[PDB]
């Protein structure tokens, strides 16, 4: 209220001003008379871009190369999402580096199309921000100029590269050129050295000679002084790979076009037949390839595009699956890694290791990125730029900020309190900040566990590795507060506090006495300035990220009955709105109607799959009170 | 070019409890429906009756869904070789399910499920128990709403390892509270569709038999979760190493309408 | 004198899978030496860990077995020695 607050009281004059106008809504706020009013937020401002210190590169839709975008990434929180199940087990030692560049390899381009499914990548990686990138050439917190493999999301701006799996770019490579090394000579090595045993002298034929892999194979053949065939697709590539090699000459070059080089390579062998296949081709390509192995001949089958009847082979162990066995021993990253990490490492030093040519496509253009190495119109490299590198070799990296949409991460050193989060919202709410970050959670009901429903959720959180607590206790006296937070500070810092208690009683307003009108007001007007007064208290209002108080659209539209809860959810969120007054962070959603956890005023309730869709927007959001509800159909006459 | 079986979903045909199975609104005949429909086929070419017919499903490729119509008819087309076993559920031109069904006299199913008579889920607190409110809260979060008829799981244990399923005499609507086990052994937030079923082992001669006609309470058989074999186990039924595909929730609604209470 | 009961398992049925899999802890067994056939290769490829060998030495091989010796699918190995 402005200097002059109004002085509305009986026989004012103020007030006779409000008598004539007659309005059923007078709000003094700001200075100004006016009243409260839900103003649509457009559907383009749900994937607004803003700056972003961490980001990475994900899809809004699964399937779809033209929806890549870059969300905010959770190593703002010195972590990474995905800590849950067999990610436990391995601890590995990880060295945090500020990723300059990233290689764009056709592993990210068969995940991102909807050629393949997340869940056939190794199974540490199902709780992971995103699954796309591997290689990348960046800096690690000492200032040195590094490259190497990590598990995904390597096309990022920050990454956790395991040290085991980081090499050092030399003083000639700028870093631009290590990006494109890393994993097409692992890849070499795996397919030549370490799955097809390569000898000195034996034959290879290697299909797409002209990929970043195949460029690699011939490259890692050559130094082994091997017969190398190669299928070009037309006479561009087979003249880049004369070039690059000098050694080749034409009659190491067939064409990918028809299936004629089987009768070429088993003339040219004298029947004898090649040593190792590296299949990339499938079909009538793969079956001429393993007619023309050796007796002792290896067939190293790293296509992505596997027919049905392969896939069932994987499955029953008839065949090994060698196309995301890179992937695999990054997870594990044990004998077998290391056996490659080596072989990679003599191999730059021997020169075997060199640089390929490459395409640098800037943050932006990652979707154009994605299409170029997809069509496979040219060979080459395609390079995301995250960073410019410095003119220097041992320089920090300066901070910087990138656009990208929003995505809500919960710390996972801090404790996240839940009061009410042993119900229906509160439970399901409580497996997404699981899966965002959340790996500490205290959930306080009157109760406790009291059903099997809750029994099965809370350990599944326990299995997955998250340190839960279950308290059966109200909010509702300092003394139940003060217990509820020597909790959460015992499991860590307070990062976030959740108020999902609800409590209804619905009757008509003049056949509720003031016991039955109170009843909703306690888990919306007293536990909400106990668990306010405790987060503007010392710890937690300096760990705290997230106050979330949930409320309804009976503060916005009103309901017939619930005239108790109204009062409640609208001092609710006035409570909230002191908060951002004082700079504190709050949310507040203001819910009608939600389905999984029927048309009641006119507004289809939602899928709960969709409001956590809308509630990670909410959170992550400038405004207070957030009003989501589903409309039937866009209102028409009478 | 085999048994072409018409699927009436009208008001009082007896194959309406097929609308009640809907994955995100749109309804779908059951991934374990065209298996039923090649072990009908299989035993008509025999000129056995089907419940007399012991099968065993090997390699079920679901290659699409089968959209089911209120008020429509949907005919589809199983040809089954006759000496090989493979099969094809194939709705016009398009293929729905492949994979190779072989019938036998000898005892096909692996695990000894058939022989369990009474639940182990007895005098348990109702606080280590799923009940069927319970069971199906879950699926629905996931997507899957499944209506009266084929909610089958009638109890189960926190761990969802033992279970008790109703048998009705609907064998589609059984097979399916069967992979239902699988489904509740694998927690998560999102929708798998099932694309290859190792193995489905259906033995109707340990099976009870269809109940009496116009009965109100069905009998609930004992079911078991195998999670070192991955074997879903419940009377003659035995569904063994299902995969599953990420399906993209779509929403049933419009987009929900955002606004800034200000 | 090395081998006690709990080494042993049974040629009738395919049993030996789940107490392979319990003894083993998941892990698998690294080789396997397999005679028998049908849902006893499969049963034991089954078995086999993430760098396990399979060594099928058995004589009467199915027809698909034979046509994916001769593709160069899988090495036929019941006849190396010779
Ligand atoms: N899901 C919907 O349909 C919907 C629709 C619109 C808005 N919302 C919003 O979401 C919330 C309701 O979600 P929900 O009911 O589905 O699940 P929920 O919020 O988890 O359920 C309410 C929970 O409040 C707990 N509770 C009540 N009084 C408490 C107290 N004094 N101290 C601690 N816990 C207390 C209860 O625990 P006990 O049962 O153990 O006592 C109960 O589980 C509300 O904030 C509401 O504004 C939900």
């Amino acid at each position: 209220a402005g200097p002059n607050p109004p002085k509305i009281s009986a026989d004012s004059a103020d007030f006779k001003e409000l008598v004539r106008k007659d309005l059923a809504y007078n709000v003094f706020k700001n200075g100004k008379w006016g009243t409260y009013r839900g103003f649509v937020i457009s559907d383009a401002d749900r994937q607004k871009e803003r700056p972003s210190e961490y980001v990475y590169a994900d899809w809004l839709s699964a399937g779809d190369m033209s929806s890549l975008r870059w969300f905010d990434s959770p190593l703002k929180t010195g972590h990474n999402n995905g800590m849950l199940g067999s990610k436990m087990a391995h601890k590995l030692e990880t060295e945090t580096c500020s990723v300059y560049y990233a290689g764009l390899n056709l592993r990210d381009i068969i995940l991102a199309n909807g050629t393949i499914q997340r869940d056939i990548l190794p199974e540490e990686t199902f709780f992971k921000e995103g699954v796309l990138g591997v290689e990348f050439s960046g800096r690690n917190s000492s200032g040195k100029r590094v490259m190497g493999l990590c598990p995904p999301p390597a096309l990022a701006t920050t990454v956790k590269c395991p040290v085991s799996s980081l090499w050092s770019v030399p003083d000639q490579w700028t870093l631009e050129e290590a990006a494109t090394v890393p994993l097409a000579y692992a890849t070499a090595y795996y397919c030549l050295v370490s799955e097809g045993g390569v000898q000195k002298g034996a034959t290879v034929f290697i299909h797409a000679g002209a990929s970043v892999v195949g460029q690699a194979s011939i490259a890692v053949a050559l130094s082994y002084n091997c017969e190398i065939f190669t299928l070009t697709k037309n006479s561009d590539e087979t003249a880049l790979l004369k070039s690059m090699y000098p050694q080749l000459n034409d009659r190491n070059f067939c064409s990918s076009e028809d299936c004629s080089f089987e009768k070429y390579i088993r003339k040219e062998t004298k029947g004898s037949g090649v040593d190792v296949v590296i299949n990339t081709l499938r079909g009538k390509f793969l079956k001429a390839s393993r007619r023309l192995l050796s007796k002792k001949g290896k067939f190293v089958d790293i296509g992505f595009k596997v027919d049905s009847n392969t896939q069932i082979a994987y499955y029953t162990r008839e065949h090994p699956d060698l196309r995301f066995q890179l992937d695999a021993l990054l997870e594990s990253q044990g004998p077998e890694w290391t056996r490659l990490f080596d072989l990679v490492q003599a191999g730059i030093h021997s020169g075997v290791v060199k640089p390929l040519k490459r395409a640098v496509y800037s943050m932006d253009k990652i979707v154009d990125a994605f299409k170029t190495v997809e069509a496979e119109r040219e060979a080459g490299k395609i390079v995301i730029k995250i960073r410019d590198e410095e003119r220097q070799k041992v320089c920090p990296t300066p901070r910087t900020s990138f656009p990208a949409i929003h995505r809500t991460c919960f710390h996972p050193d801090k404790s996240h309190i839940l009061v009410g989060g042993m119900g229906g919202m509160g439970l399901e709410t409580a497996h997404w900040m699981v899966l965002r970050g959340a790996k500490k959670l205290i959930l306080t009901s009157r109760y406790g566990i009291t059903t099997g429903y809750q029994a099965r959720k809370i350990a599944f959180f326990k299995q997955l590795g998250v340190e839960v607590e279950v308290l059966a206790l109200s909010v509702n006296t300092r003394k139940a507060a003060d217990k509820v937070f020597e909790h959460a500070l015992k499991m860590g810092p307070v990062g976030g506090i959740f108020n999902m208690a609800m409590v209804l009683y619905n009757d008509d307003f003049l056949k509720m006495n003031r016991e039955q009108f109170l009843k909703p007001l306690e888990s919306k007007i007293t536990m909400t300035m106990l668990l306010d007064d405790k987060s503007r208290e010392k710890p937690v209002r300096d760990t705290l990220d997230h106050f979330v108080m949930f409320s309804s659209l009976i503060v916005s539209g009103g309901h017939l009955g619930q005239a108790n809860y109204a009062f409640g959810s609208t001092v609710l969120e006035k409570i909230c709105e002191r908060r951002k007054r004082d700079g504190l962070p709050v949310t507040t959603p203001q819910w009608a109607s939600i389905a999984d956890v029927t048309i009641i005023c006119r507004k289809y309730p939602q899928r709960f799959f969709n409001v956590l869709s809308v509630f990670d927007f909410m959170m992550s959001s400038d405004n207070v009170v957030t009003i989501s509800y589903v409309l039937v159909e866009k209102s028409m006459g009478v | 070019s085999d048994n072409v079986i018409d699927i009436d979903l009208s008001e009082d045909s007896p194959e309406n409890y097929l609308l009640e199975h809907a994955v995100d609104g749109r309804m779908l005949f059951p991934a374990t429906g065209t298996l039923v429909l090649a072990w009908k086929t299989l035993a008509k070419l025999k000129g056995v009756e089907f419940e007399q017919l012991g099968v065993q499903m090997t390699n079920v490729q679901i290659h699409q869904a089968l959209f089911l119509n209120p008020g429509g008819k949907t005919t589809v087309s199983v040809s089954v070789m006759p000496i090989t076993g493979e099969f094809q559920v194939r709705d016009g031109e398009s293929l729905i399910s492949s994979g190779v069904i072989t019938s036998s006299e000898g005892r096909l199913l692996e695990t000894d499920q058939h022989m369990k008579k009474g639940s182990v889920l007895d005098g348990k607190p109702d606080k280590e128990l799923l009940f069927t409110k319970e069971i199906y809260r879950e699926f629905l979060l996931r997507g899957y709403e499944y209506g009266a008829a084929f909610q089958g799981i009638q109890r189960a244990s926190l761990d969802a390892t033992d279970t008790d399923i109703r048998w009705d005499g609907r064998w589609i609507s059984y097979l399916d509270t069967v992979l239902q086990m699988y489904l509740l052994s694998k927690p998560g937030t999102h929708q798998a569709l099932p694309t290859l079923l190792e193995s489905v082992t259906i033995d109707p001669r340990v099976h009870p038999a269809q109940p009496p006609e116009g009965t109100t309470e069905f009998q609930v058989l004992p079911g078991k979760w195998d999670p070192v074999l991955q074997i879903a186990a419940a009377g003659g039924v035995e569904i063994r190493s299902c995969h599953s595909i990420r399906a993209s929730r779509r929403l049933n609604h419009d987009p929900p309408i955002l606004e800034d209470f200000a």
